[PDB]
RNA sequence: ACCUCGGAGCAGAACCCAACCUCCGAGCAGUACAUGCUAAGACUUCACCAGUCAAAGCGAACCUCAAUUGAUCCA
């Protein structure tokens, strides 16, 4: 029903974070704090690792 | 260790001193199959050199 | 001895005083501390870092008191 | 563990104690939470900060990987940045 | 047969760890507790298990006091508006008397 | 020149980044709009 | 095992017969009201009041006031209604009323509060900051005479005491100017002293000034017994407090064991105690004003430190007590390095024998 | 050796009686906890008002429990200038003659602890407004820890 | 027939306590995207492994739930 899904950043310090989400929505557009840059920038789906 | 070596008089200051005369005086024992490079000359007692 | 030290300028020397005047003493002298090292090699360099960082300073809570003193302005406000 | 090798008739070591453990010259043992890279979507934050800490063994733990490793690995290594140098002496400790 | 399974599991080991007079340190877990059994009082802070440390370092104290809800909270708040008139519901309190003082005022300097 | 290259790469993404912060801001209050309006109906 | 109660249950008054019959709290602010007043009552367990409350001696604090002034109530009440229904008949009190723009005379409304209550507030105000504690042991006084002190500053400006506020001792360098509604023919003395600020005595305090035989309103023609000393709150020390005493004196006194000389710049001699100065003077004078304010330290208290007290002035910071941090064992099972680094003495590496 | 000045006896602890010192230090306690009941009694000084049926009373207490400062549309002072003494108009009176009677003790920062029909009502928003504009700060700056 | 985890009784009141003992469940779901970092002091399922709470601090703002899970190697 779920996915775990890997969201990079977009300001290309090559940070990310994984999450779940239903797998019947859209790609994931996320507002999350980014350590190398210090502060909370957007973060989109790119990958779905494994299904929940 | 340094200090006490030339105050004892195992180490000649009057002369230069290198890892032969360290190891002939006996103030350090050095071990090149254990992986040893040499000698750090470190900061205690900086105060009373 | 601040006043009488020649080797600091006169507008850093007066700008030293009003702003470090926590650390003069009655005599005249500015005083320095270090504490952070077991070493008085590195606590005197420590002194003289101090010493360099203020001349160059020279050269170039508070919510609380400002509140409070806000409210004493607002007690001072009479006139005669 | 062998305690007379074929070839040579010494006690040997065990290179899984090795390569898991690091041993501090005063007598203890460091090693790593078990599970600290697994399932970290499942774990917790907190949780995911207690599997990354270093950690300390027991003294029958410490007793046991002493006699399991040689006395090679018990000397003491003057490394040239190691970040456990402090690390390897006790201070203020009493009984 | 014996289709009944489960059941197996072990003693929590919860309850009280620090009685009453026992001299505590801050972060120490006064109790832990499975429901809201002992209330923080004073200097008494709750985690999310709700349980019970010392916020500051002292003396526990167990105490019997009223119970005010928040406002906010509806199950509590409906029992109250549902309590009759003259009646003051009671729990029981943690509380952490400290025994120091913050700290002292001490001469450093002659200037 | 693999650091210089690094550091403008996210040089240029955060004089890039608080439009994106705008528009994905007005493009979510338009999923509210929208889930507003299909709750509406 | 049961052990009856020592006392009533707290809700056993309560009839249980139908539940239904019995009158409801409707409103958490009813059910709060009855919780804080059987929070108010004694109780026979153990309380949070008895552990944490302050345990005042039950020896209902002596009044060494003057006596409370004489109103007739049945007049009173008469002009209080008759004002209270003649602005009720004026139609434009009702429509800034309902309208929401009405306003009210503050000035006016601080003046006769002063008249009316302001004493009974004072005194409370007094007692929470525990000058009847210090200065007077626990005996209270209502201050029973406005005691108007301002601080003249700038050439137009006034620092005033009311009843604690914050005046830097720069403003405090100067005598402040001191007015109080009097008659003729009745006998004063007004005493400034700071409670907090002896260096050396945790107990006493320091007397700053000590104007004695003050004929009426004019302050300017007493006997000056003791020169004004401004405040010198130490640096770090904290917040000090000054208070101003003013007693009615029927009879002239002598003020010959209390007269610090010709400008008086030591502290041993500027030592004070009020609790000693009324208890040797007590058949005499009868405390009717006090206003007190806040002091903190000042580049004003540099100078009275170094030039005025030929002084080095003291330092204090405030410190904490050192971490617990438990027995250090030899094997510390499941704790880290940073374990280790906290019974670490010293930050910079050792080399023992080498 | 030099003669030391008698004066500068000074003792190595320094003893401050003042009860509002380490409060205005910002390094005094704070009774934290009592999380699962109302009022929270973390603060220092507490605004606190009784709207009765007939008169408005608003208190400044300690924690302890003592009444630092109060004003309330049951004295004189405040009954001869209200048309009523249960208006939004009372009520924004008493916050005024209140702000003004906190500046004069020196009370500046307080908690006040409304209940949501309490903060949703007007009385209490033109009770704070009057306060905020009179000079007194109904936050209390945070304990300095270390 | 059962094998792991949790709740209630047995086990009435600090803790613990078995039976192919009596009942009920779990192998998730929902929200968020600071669900970031770090760090005193503790608890702990009777060992270990594992698990649990958390002051202060930096940086921001101005999680519910009972269980709801799987070590090492290796990929
Ligand atoms: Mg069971
Ligand atoms: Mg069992
Ligand atoms: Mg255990
Ligand atoms: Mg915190």
């Amino acid at each position: 029903k779920n996915i775990l899904v890997r969201m990079v950043s977009e300001a290309g310090t090559g940070f990310c974070f994984n999450t779940k989400r239903n797998r019947l929505r859209e790609k994931l557009t996320l507002l999350h704090y980014d350590p190398v840059v210090k502060q909370r920038v957007l973060f989109v789906e790119k990958k779905k690792i494994r299904s929940l | 260790r340094l200090q006490y070596l030339i105050d004892l008089g195992r180490v000649d200051p009057s002369q230069p001193i290198d890892l032969t005369q360290l190891v002939n005086g006996r103030g350090v024992t050095i071990q090149p199959l254990k992986r040893d490079y040499g000698v750090q000359l470190v900061e205690e007692g900086a105060d009373t050199f | 001895h601040l006043a009488t030290a020649e080797w600091i300028a006169e507008p850093v020397r007066q700008k030293i005083a009003i702003t470090h005047k926590n650390k003069i003493n009655r005599l005249g002298e500015l005083i320095l501390t270090s504490e952070s090292s077991r070493y008085q090699f590195r606590n005197l360099a420590d002194c003289l870092q101090k010493i360099r960082d203020m001349i160059t300073e020279a050269s170039q809570k508070l919510h609380r008191i400002r509140i409070e003193n806000m409210n004493r302005e607002r007690l001072r406000q009479k006139r005669i | 563990l062998t305690y007379f090798s074929a070839r040579k008739g010494k006690r040997k070591t065990v290179k899984a104690v090795i390569d898991r453990f690091l041993r501090l010259h005063c007598g203890l043992w460091v090693r790593r939470k078990a599970g600290y890279k697994k399932k970290l979507w499942k774990k917790t934050p907190a949780r995911k900060k207690r599997l990354r800490e270093f950690v300390f063994c027991n003294k029958t733990q410490s007793k046991l990987l002493d006699k399991m490793t040689t006395s090679f690995w018990k000397r003491r290594n003057w490394y040239v940045d190691d970040p456990y140098q402090k690390y390897h002496d006790r201070t203020n400790l009493k009984v | 047969s014996s289709k009944n399974l489960g059941g197996k599991s072990s003693g929590r080991r919860q309850g009280i760890k620090k009685m009453e007079g026992h001299y505590v340190h801050a972060g120490n877990i006064i109790a832990t507790q499975r429901h809201f059994r002992w209330h923080p009082g004073a200097h008494v802070g709750v985690g999310k298990n709700k349980c019970l440390y010392a916020l500051e370092e002292g003396i526990v104290r167990y105490t019997k006091e009223v119970y005010v809800p928040h406002p906010r909270n509806t199950e509590a708040v409906d029992l109250i508006t549902r309590l009759p008139k003259g009646a003051v519901l009671y729990k029981t309190f943690v509380h952490v008397v400290p025994a120091k003082p913050e700290g002292t005022f001490k001469l450093v300097a002659m200037l | 020149q693999k650091r210089r290259e690094r550091e403008q790469h996210i040089a240029e993404c955060m004089a890039k980044m608080p439009q994106m912060i705008v528009n994905w801001q007005q493009q979510q209050r338009e999923n509210w709009e929208k889930a507003q309006a299909d709750k509406e109906r | 095992r049961r052990t009856p109660p020592l006392g009533p249950m707290p809700n056993s008054d309560i009839d249980l017969s139908n539940l239904e019959r019995l009158e409801k709290y409707r409103s958490f602010d009813r059910y709060r009201r009855r919780a804080e007043q059987e929070a108010q009552a004694p109780h026979w367990w153990r309380t949070y009041r008895e552990y944490f409350g302050e345990k005042t001696d039950p020896k209902e604090k002596i009044d060494i006031g003057l006596p409370p002034p004489k109103v007739s109530r049945t007049q009173q009440l008469l002009e209080r209604k008759q004002a209270i229904q003649e602005l009720r008949a004026n139609v434009e009190e009702e429509r800034a009323a309902r309208l929401r723009t009405a306003s009210v005379p503050l000035d006016a409304v601080r003046a006769e509060w002063e008249r009316t209550c302001g004493p009974y507030h004072k005194q409370r105000l007094a007692e929470y900051y525990g000058l009847y504690r210090d200065l007077f042991h626990g005996a209270t006084f209502v201050p029973r005479v406005p005691l108007h002190v301002a601080y003249a500053v700038g050439e137009d400006d006034l620092m005033p005491v009311y009843c604690g506020n914050e005046v830097t001792p720069t403003e405090a360098a100067q005598a402040p100017e001191v007015t109080y509604e009097a008659e003729e023919g009745s006998l004063w003395t007004l005493l400034l002293t700071s409670l907090d600020g002896h260096l050396l005595e945790p107990d006493a305090e320091y007397l700053h000034w000590l104007l004695t035989n003050i004929p009426g309103n004019r302050v300017a023609e007493g006997q000056v017994t003791c020169p004004y000393l401004p405040p010198f709150p130490a640096r770090g020390s904290g917040i000090h407090r000054l208070a101003f005493l003013l007693f009615k004196q029927d009879q002239p006194i002598d003020f010959s064991e209390d007269a610090r000389p010709s400008p008086c710049y030591q502290l041993a001699q500027r030592t004070f105690r009020t609790f000693d100065f009324y208890k040797k003077h007590q058949e005499t004078m009868t405390p009717a004003g006090l206003s007190f304010f806040q002091c903190r330290w000042d580049d004003s208290v540099t100078y009275i430190f170094h030039q005025l007290l030929d002084m080095r002035e003291p330092v204090f910071e405030f410190v904490r007590p050192p971490p617990y941090h438990p027995k250090q064992k030899r094997f510390p099972h499941r704790q880290p390095l940073r374990y280790l680094d906290r019974y670490r003495d010293s930050h910079e590496p050792t080399y023992g024998i080498y | 050796e030099v003669d030391p000045v008698e004066n500068e006896a000074v003792a190595p602890e320094f003893t401050n009686r003042n009860p509002r010192n380490l409060e205005l230090l910002s390094v005094a306690r704070k009774e934290r906890g009592w999380r699962t009941v109302f009022p929270s009694r973390e603060f220092w000084h507490r605004l606190r008002v009784i709207r009765t049926q007939h008169h408005v009373e608003a208190l400044v207490e300690h924690q302890n429990g003592k009444v630092v400062v109060s004003a309330s549309t049951r004295e004189w002072a405040i009954k001869k200038h209200l048309y009523s003494t249960r208006n939004v108009v009372a009520c924004e009176s008493i916050g005024r003659v209140l702000a003004q009677r906190c500046l004069e003790a020196g009370i500046n920062f307080m908690v006040y602890q409304p209940t949501p029909w309490e903060a949703a009502s007007d009385s209490m928003k033109r009770l704070q407004s009057a306060m905020t504009e009179g000079g007194v700060v109904l936050r209390e700056p945070q304990r300095i820890y270390e």
